[PDB]
Parts: C-alpha cells; structure tokens; sequence
C-alpha cells in the first residue's frame, strides 16, 4: 500500500473524533470534512454532521453530494449547539500561536487592518463552549507564528481559572500537512504528537515560528487501515479533492 | 374598515429612512439579503450609517458609497471565491468605518435582547477573544447572582441590545399587510431584525392576498405577522445577486464580476454606469443581459 | 331599542382597546373576546386577534368559529409578543385591589394555600410589560378587597420609578356587570368612569370593599352604535352567550 | 456500524429515573402530556421529585400517589372545566408540596438558560409580584451594568437555569434514534425539556425509519434530533387523556371522570383499581371501555 500525504491526513482527521460520542462534528474544510465523515463511517457513528447549510444528514455522503437527512439545522439552531457543548468543530486558520489562540479575522491593527479576511466567525463561540481543533493545509511560520493580530479563537493563556465561565474550553488538535499536534505541552503548549511519514522534525522546526513541544521524539502517524483507504478512494472522495487542499 | 395598505416602492421605503440611523439588515452573507433595497439606498442621499448586519455584499455596495460610518457584525462573507468582499476591505483597509466585530452568535444574542426590550442578555461568546478589544467599554460583564455548585460566579459578557432605527429584510411571499413567508431551507434572522427595530421594510417576491400566502407554505415559515412590518415592497429577484431559499440560487457569475470589478476605480466606474445609475428595473435588464452574454 | 346589560358590557369591552391600533388584543373572557372582535369590525381593524389556541385570524369570527388565518402564535410566541409589549390583554380576577394588584393564583398562604385556582399564569409578565385590564361578570366585594391574598397581576403601588425596568407597566380598565373603572383616580386608585343604565351608585358602593374614586360623578355608559348592537346579536354572538357571563 | 438503538419500554424508562430527581415534564396543561411515562412512574417506587412543568394532570396524578416534594411550575390547569387539577389542588392545601410558583414565561426563560449552561438570563416577569415571596432568596435580580439613554440602570429578575436530572415527553412520530416531530399547531416547549435535561425520555406514538419519518413532516416540525434523547419508547395514544396535537383530542369525559374521581376516597379506589393497577394496556383497554359505556 503506497499512501499519501493527503491520505496520511484525512485519517488524521478522523482521528480528532475519536470517542468524540454523539455529537456535531463541524468541519470546516476539504480534509477535516473527509476526516468526519471517515469517522461516521468507522468508529464514530453517532456523530451529528450536516450539509454545511441546514440540513442534518441521516447516512454519510461523498464529498459534495446529497444524502438523505434526518433533520433540520438552520443557523440560529447552530448557536444552540454551540451553547449547547454538544459540537466538535475543525477551522482554519490564517496564524495559530504556541498556546492555541487563533486568528481568521484580519491582519494589522484591528480599526484599520493591512488585510481583511472574514471577521472572527464563529470561532470566539466555538473557543469558549466546546472541543475545537484545527486545519492547517500549508504548515509555515506565518500560520504558526509567536503573536496571533487578532485573537479571533481563544488560547489557553486567555483562560480565567477562578471564573467558571471559561470551563468548557478545549483545544484538541491542530492537523497539518506535516503531522498531528495537539496543546499537550508544557503551559499548553504546541506540542508534536505524530509526523507524517516522510516529514522530517528539522522540516517541522524550520516551518514553526516557535518550538514544538516533543518534536524529536514525536513517531510517526500510524498507517490507514485497509477499510480507511477504501472509504477514502472510493465512497468518501473519488476525485481526490483532498490532494488539492495539502501541499508539500 | 380595512387593515393598513402597507404597500410602497423601493424609493418610497428608503425615503423613510434618515442619514444617522442604526440600519440591521437581513439575510446572512451572500444569501438573501434585500439587495433592491440597498441599491435603492445607493441611489438616495441617505449616509452616515451605523449597519448591523452578518454581512455579505450588501455592507460592501453600501461601503462602496462610502455611506457606512459603524458597523456591527459577525462576519463578511461573499459565501463563495474570492469569499471576502473587496469594498468591506477596501473601507476597513483604509480606516473609514469604525467596528464593532463580534462573535456571530452574539449578532443573534443582541437582537434577542432587542426584541424583548431587554438592555442586555449574558453569553459566553466573547469572553476571552479580541471581540473585546474590538468594542472597548460599550461591551461590559455581568457576573451570575447565583454562584455554581463550587461556589464560584460565572462572570459573562453582557450582550447590549442591538436596538435599531430600522430593519431592511427581503422574504419570498408576502400580502399587504406584512404577513411574510420565506421558503427554502433557512428563515436566517429577519423576525429578529424586525422585532429589534422601529421601522421595518420587508421586499417579497411576490405580494399575494392573505389567503393565498397561508395556504402555500406551512405555519412555521410565517416569520413575519402584521406587528412586525410598516412597509411592504414587491420587488421581483429582489434580493439578486444573493441567494433566495427556493426562488433563485446565487448568481455566481454575477457576483464574480461585482468582485472584480472592485479592484479599480476604472471596472468600478464602469459597473456603476451599466447596473447602479439607473433604477432597479434597469439593474434587472442588465442583470439579463449579462447572464446571456456570459454563456 | 332596548339594550340589554350584556351588550353594555360589550360594548364597554371593546371601548378597551380603543386607541390600541395594531396590537394583539387577547381577551381571556367571553365578553372582552366580544368586544375585542367588535372593535376589530369597528374602528380597531389592525388589531390582532387569535383563535386562543395558536392561529392568528385574517377575518373576524363569531365565538367559537373558525376562521382564515394569517399568521402563526404558538405559546412560546405568545412570550415573545408579551416581552415585545405589542399587547393588550383582558384577564378575569379572583381579586382585584384598590391600587390594582390582582389575583388568579390561590386563596390564603402561598405555600399551603386555603383554595388553589390557576397559579399566577401570565399575569405576572402581561403586568410588567404591556397593557392589562380586567373583566368582572359580578362585581363583589370578596372581588373588590382591600386585600388580594397573592399579588398575581401588578398594581400601582408595586411600581419603583428608579428602576425603568417597571417603565412598562399600564392597568387601563376594569370593566364589570356595573360599570367602566380605571385606576386614574387619586393616587392610582380604583375610579368609576360610567355606571351601566340602570346600575346606581349606591349599587356599585355596596359591592366594593373600598371607596371608589368619582363614584357620585360617574355619568352612564354610551349607548351602542346601532352597528355595534347589529354586529353584536347578528354576528359576533347571535346564541347570547353573553348573557351566561354577566350577572346581576 | 451502527447508529445507537435507543428503543425502551416504557418501565424501562423509568427504570432509568431515581427518587430525589428533578424531572421536567413536558407539553402544556391538558395537552400533549407523556401520560403514559406518567403512569409508569406511578407503578414504580420512584418518589421525592422535584417536578418542572407547565401542570396539568400529569401533576395532579403525581400528587395522587405523593411523589411530588417540590413543583416548578408556570400554572396548573386541565384547560377544561372543572380546570384546576384536584389533586394537585389536595396536596397544595395540605403544605404536601414546596411550591416556587412562577410566570409562565419564566419556565421558558428558565429551560433556555439550562439549554445554553448559562446561570440565568434576566427577564421582566415576576418584578413586583408574589413569584418573589413565592422563591425568596432562591429568586435574585440583575441590574444592567449598561444605563438606559436617561441614566438608570434597569434591574431585572434573573430566572435561574431549570437544570433537570431527567425530562419526559411526548411527540406524534419518531425513529429509533431519537429524532421526532410534533404534528399540530403548536411544539410547546418540548425541545427546551430535552435540551435543559441530562436524560430524555421521549414516547411517541409510532416509530418510524428515518426516511419516513422526514418524508412526512416538514423539517420546521423536526424538534429534537439525535443529541436531544436517550430513550424512545412507543406509546399509541400514550398522550391519553389529554390532546395530541393531529393524532387525536383531548378525551373531555374520561378527564372529567378523572377529576370527579379525586372528590372521595371512595371514587378514588376505584378508579384507581379500574385504570391505574396494570399495564398501559390495560389503562388502554379500559379507556376504550369507557368511552363504549359512555356513549
Ligand atoms: C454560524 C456558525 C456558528 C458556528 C461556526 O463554527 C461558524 C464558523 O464560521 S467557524 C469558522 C469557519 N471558518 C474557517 O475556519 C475559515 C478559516 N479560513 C480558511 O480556512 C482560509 O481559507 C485559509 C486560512 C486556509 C486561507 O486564508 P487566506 O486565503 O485568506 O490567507 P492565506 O492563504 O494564508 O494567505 C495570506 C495572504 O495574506 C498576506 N498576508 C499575510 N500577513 C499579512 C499582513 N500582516 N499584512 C498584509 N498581508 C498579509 C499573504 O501574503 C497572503 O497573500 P498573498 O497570497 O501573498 O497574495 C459559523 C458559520 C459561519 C459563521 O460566521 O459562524
Ligand atoms: C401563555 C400565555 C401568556 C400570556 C397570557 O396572558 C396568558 C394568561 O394565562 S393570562 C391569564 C388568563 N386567565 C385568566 O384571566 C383567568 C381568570 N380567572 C377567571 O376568569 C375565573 O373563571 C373567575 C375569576 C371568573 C372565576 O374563578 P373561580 O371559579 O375559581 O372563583 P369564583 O367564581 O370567584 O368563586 C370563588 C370560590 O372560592 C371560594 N373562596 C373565596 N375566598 C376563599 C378563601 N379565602 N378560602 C377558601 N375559599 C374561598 C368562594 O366561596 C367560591 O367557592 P364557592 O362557589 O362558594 O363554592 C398565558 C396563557 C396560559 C398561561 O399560563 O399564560
């Protein structure tokens, strides 16, 4: 079995979701979305995905088709999950710093940005109620950067311990096209759990602004089951869309 | 004895509205939104706008007249490439419009409040995130009387009702009265715009009487009763270049062109003079057009 | 013609929402839902009115018809419109006060009361937020106390002017089988405004725990429109089920 | 590969139920109650609850058996005459029960703050009224840390979180996974029972695959889905006596034969005897008689 680095990917994805139980998963890209569904279709069948609009699905469709639904999820139902806790979302990201916060919203000063992207979203929500992991597809040190602009995802150093409000947060994982990291480090800091085959710890160090927590002893991410490798090929993403969205 | 005739023209409407007011408009991103409203705003002298919206190109055409001072708002969003909206850029880039971002949720939280005459309402979005250094002191805490089991108080963001002057909401079936129905799979949060605002203009597809109305869709997408509209406009792919539930998808290869057409003040002046100089039935011949020239 | 006491208190009942414009009416009783339907087909057209169930009607009914509709009010609507204040609705009362405090709730110590009604209900959130009145088919002092054993509906001595949280708060008429009363005498006190044709002074005095404010004064309520009588007995309430709710 | 089967009877149910629970029970009055999870909870031993409801006879058959400690409630009514629910009357003049009385609002606004995990939210009802003597300390205020526009700071009252162990409730179909429609003219508040409970009980008249399921309501009317229930249980006519939105109406003189039944010790053995000391078949069988003897 030759696999991929976007194959490599896709399992890792699936992996966030693991005992994840029965809640939303939410993924927000090509990659977590192959990922999530992979999960419905292996060991996560309990999970809640939806179309990306309003419809929740009852079976687990390829990549961009229909399936039939099991019931109705428009956005203002949305919030309710997220207050809820019941959700496990996967975002990108434009910079990630060492301890987890996170930045969709705009470069440069926050009354005048040097460049506009979406706002923050979702994410300020989804940071405090409930499991949320990331996506990065080009791993470099201007996504993983000491000094997010704008904290549009909250970080482990915003968190007040002595106010209850801020209990449910947690930052799972951060999936890249290098390996699987998590903020199991020191302080919660950005840590490497597994490299994907072929990747290098001197290719992760040179494309991290800061240091990874256990980069020289982080193994290698474990191979797709068989079963993996079919649903990837052949159910989940025929056309591999996924190789458009990992580069080198 | 008859109920009010709410009937009135995109003109008429925005003749209704004053430079200076709090405007909340409906719809979400690149979907739905009331765009024969706002191109009828473009067309009036009516600027210095503080606009609460989950933006798409509406906030962007409104920034491209420069008629947007505050903006309240979870996102910018055109839905599709090239995803966020050049002339929202452009102002924020240049520093015309003071903003007041916030998470998505608390867009939704603070009409709520708004719409039950509330001054606030708690929610944890927020905490911890540069939403708060994005409103300063307009955006305060408010800790739990009770304390949880522990015996520690949760301290909260404290969502200000997002009151507003006016509320612009484009819908698919509606009568004369404002009785209101969307089709499709979403109703996003136009029954809250309306309920947070003083004035209220809906844009339907199609005016049909009562009868009619409530016998095409089902109770649950009469979003809209007679307590939540003054104005009612029927305006026909009111709300294109934006999605409409069941009436018409994005016109995808229109919005492309507004996009880019954004990049230079020449493309600008040029899309100005062929579909914003005249009135919405030219912007809808033109709009023709184009589709059949793009073939 | 000959006007029955029934068709006064009809009459009286949709004098109530007189001025309301375009509210939904909610009257609670038999002849206030008269009356709000006959002001509906008078000078109030842009009232809302519902089937007391969750329908709002398009055209006006006869009690206990059906008719077209126009909208929707499910219950937890119903909370939405009450907190909106676009409402003014028309409760009955075990007690009612002096100063207007009301009672549907329970005779005698709120934990172990000496007779169980409702519970409070709606009229805790109907007082505090829009336009409330009353409807009394016989008017008694065990109605009219000087004391109501659980404050159900707010009166005018509940009021904190510093908190405008209270700013909302409007007790516009009491109409009984005697007479039209509001609350616009001295110190917010109970008020007479008409006493129905035939009903004396002396009547109302002895059938009120409490001084009533302009009583000597109060002159006799209108007399119907002959509309209002034809809408009354021909269309609104053609079987008189009026009468089983006015008492003498 | 499969989604969890989530099939239970109705004693397995409340199996699932302990002594000391705070249970939240939903529809409204005389309408849509899970009488049939009511009346498994009166042959188990399951007793000392704290009760959330918006009452009708599902309280007043609790209070028959003295099950009740402590009831939340926004009213007691059967919603026809004789409408106020004898049994729960019996055991208010009897001190058997803790009452914290409220607006009927207020149980809304306290299942949504549970539905959210937040500590309360502020709202207007209750404010100068007996619901305050009614809770005590138990029921605290928030003042808005933002002034109005005149310089004063509304204070509200702030609704406490209806946190439940457990929630029952009754929905016209729905799959062995959990997700479930009403039919009719109004959902109540079911979903908020379900989203403010940590186990969720849910009897619905049929069960039904999935495909059919959505194939035959409209998705507005899909109220709780997979992430909302942890036990389905199939109960035809489980909403027996009160109505059930399109399935059936209320049953007025078996409620009426339930009320004048409470009047004695007498007329209560022996309804008890006659309807309530077998199986829901047997309620069932002798409910049909009834309605046969009575014609
Ligand atoms: C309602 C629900 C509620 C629940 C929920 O959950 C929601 C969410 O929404 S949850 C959030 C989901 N959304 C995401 O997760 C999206 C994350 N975003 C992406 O995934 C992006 O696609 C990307 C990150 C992969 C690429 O982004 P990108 O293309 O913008 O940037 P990038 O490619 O990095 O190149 C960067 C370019 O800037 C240049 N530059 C870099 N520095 C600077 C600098 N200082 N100044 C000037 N320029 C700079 C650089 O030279 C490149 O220019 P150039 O190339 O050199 O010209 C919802 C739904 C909708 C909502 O509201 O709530
Ligand atoms: C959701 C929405 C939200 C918005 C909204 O708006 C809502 C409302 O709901 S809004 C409220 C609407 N609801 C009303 O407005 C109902 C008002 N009620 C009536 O209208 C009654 O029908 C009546 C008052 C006319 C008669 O009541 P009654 O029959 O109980 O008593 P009464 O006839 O006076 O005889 C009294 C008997 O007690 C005896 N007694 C008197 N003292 C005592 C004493 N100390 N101790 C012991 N006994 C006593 C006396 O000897 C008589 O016994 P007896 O005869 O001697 O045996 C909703 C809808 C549902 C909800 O929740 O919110």
């Amino acid at each position: 079995t030759e696999v991929t680095r976007a194959e490599y990917c896709a399992i890792a994805c699936a992996d966030i979701f693991s005992g994840a139980g029965e809640i939303m998963a939410s993924p927000m890209a090509t990659l977590p979305l192959i990922g999530a569904r992979l999960a419905r279709l292996t060991t996560e069948p309990d999970l809640l995905i939806t179309d990306g609009e309003a419809l929740i699905f009852a079976d687990t469709p390829a990549v961009g088709a229909k399936a039939p639904i099991e019931g109705w999820m428009p956005f203002r139902k949305v919030f309710d999950v997220v207050a809820s806790g019941r959700r496990h979302v996967v975002m990108g990201a434009n910079q990630i710093d060492r301890h987890g916060n996170q930045n969709l919203s705009a470069f440069g000063p926050l009354q005048q940005p040097t460049r506009q992207m979406f706002g923050v979203r979702g994410a300020p929500g989804n940071t405090i109620n409930h499991p949320t992991s990331y996506w990065v597809g080009k791993h470099t040190s201007r996504v993983f950067c000491d000094t997010v602009d704008i904290v549009s995802g909250v970080g482990y150093d915003q968190i007040d311990p002595e106010n209850p409000a801020y209990r449910f947060h947690h930052l799972h994982r951060v999936v890249s096209n290098l390996g699987v990291f998590d903020f199991g480090g020191p302080d919660h800091t950005f840590r490497a759990l597994s490299l994907h085959p072929g990747v290098t710890a001197d290719q992760v160090a040179d494309n991290t602004s800061f240091e990874v927590a256990g980069l020289a002893d982080a193994g290698v991410t474990r191979e797709p089951t068989d079963e993996e490798l079919r649903l990837i090929r052949e159910v989940l993403d025929p056309r591999s869309l996924r190789d458009r969205e990992v580069s080198v | 004895v008859s109920k009010r005739d709410k009937r009135i023209s995109l003109d008429d409407a925005v003749g209704e509205l004053r430079s200076g007011m709090t405007i909340g408009i409906g719809g979400w991103g690149s979907r739905r939104k009331p765009m024969a409203l706002v191109r009828a705003l473009l067309r009036s002298d009516v600027t210095d706008l503080t606009v609460v919206t989950y933006g798409g190109p509406d906030l962007g055409l409104l920034c491209s007249a420069g008629k947007v001072t505050k903006a309240y708002y979870g996102f910018v969003s055109l839905d599709s490439a090239p995803f966020y909206d050049p002339w929202f850029a452009k102002a924020r880039t240049a520093g015309e419009i003071a903003v007041r971002e916030m998470d998505a949720g608390m867009v939704k939280c603070g009409l709520e409040a708004a719409a039950a005459r509330l001054p606030f309402l708690p929610i944890r979005a927020g905490l911890g995130s540069d939403v708060r250094r994005f409103w300063g002191d307009e955006l305060r805490t408010v800790t739990s009387p009770y304390p949880d089991a522990s015996g520690k108080s949760e301290t909260l963001i404290a969502m200000p009702a997002l009151n507003l002057d006016a509320a612009l909401v484009h819908l698919n079936l509606g009568d004369k009265h404002g009785n209101a129905a969307y089709t499709g799979v979403d109703p996003y949060f136009d029954d809250l715009y309306c309920a947070a605002a003083e004035k209220r203009f809906v844009s339907v597809e199609r005016v049909v009487e009562t009868e009619e109305l409530v016998k095409t869709v089902p109770l649950q997408n009469l979003i809209l009763n007679r307590m939540m509209v003054d104005g009612v406009v029927e305006a026909p792919n009111g709300a294109h270049f934006t999605l409409a539930g069941d009436s018409y998808g994005r016109d995808e290869k229109f919005q492309r062109h507004y996009a880019e057409s954004a990049k230079t003040p020449q493309a600008w002046q040029q899309f100005v003079a062929t579909y914003l100089s005249g009135s919405e039935d030219d912007y809808q011949a033109a709009v023709k057009k184009f589709a059949e020239e793009q073939a």
